[PDB]
């Protein structure tokens, strides 16, 4: 089943008060079940422990998400409201 | 640039929380600290020259078994 980003409820975020305010959300699966989420910067980057595996993911100006992913995982990210 | 650290921690309840988030907002460099995460279980660290093994260290002994889930840079364009 094609992971479906629209029905994902926002993730549980803070907009920490002395940095920009991040554009994008992330959403973590395993085999299409949703692990957690969160925020991230757009045209950005990041490491995070993604499963068993750290993971260098990318961020294009539209928060679309990149990296290579331990087998079973995928991140994905989509625009905030408002960005 | 200023670092964004996120630490998973086993933390028991909402008090546990409290001091987990008591005892990082009491560490050297933080700017803010928040609960965050779908299970309300990450603990989200932002600040200058961090030391985030100094920081997983003192969680591990005072409050619960702690992984590093995230480190990145503040973003200034």
């Amino acid at each position: 089943r094609a992971i479906d980003l629209s029905r994902e409820r926002d993730p549980n975020f803070f907009d920490h008060p002395g940095i920009p305010v991040p554009e994008c959300f992330w959403f973590m699966f395993k085999n299409n079940v949703r692990q957690d989420a969160g925020t991230c910067y757009s045209s950005w980057k990041m490491d995070m422990k993604v499963g068993p595996n750290w993971v260098h993911i990318k961020s294009d100006d539209n928060c679309n998400l990149s990296g290579d992913f331990p087998p079973g995982w995928i991140v994905l990210g989509k625009k905030r409201p408002g960005f | 640039l200023k670092q964004k650290i996120v630490i998973k921690v086993a933390m028991e309840g909402n008090n546990c929380r409290s001091k987990a988030m008591a005892l990082v907002a009491s560490t050297g460099g933080v700017d803010s600290v928040a609960l965050v995460g779908d299970l309300r279980d990450k603990i989200e660290v932002v600040g200058y020259g961090i030391d985030p093994i100094k920081l997983i260290s003192a969680l591990r002994k005072k409050v619960g078994d702690a992984e590093l889930l995230q480190v990145s840079q503040a973003k200034e364009d």
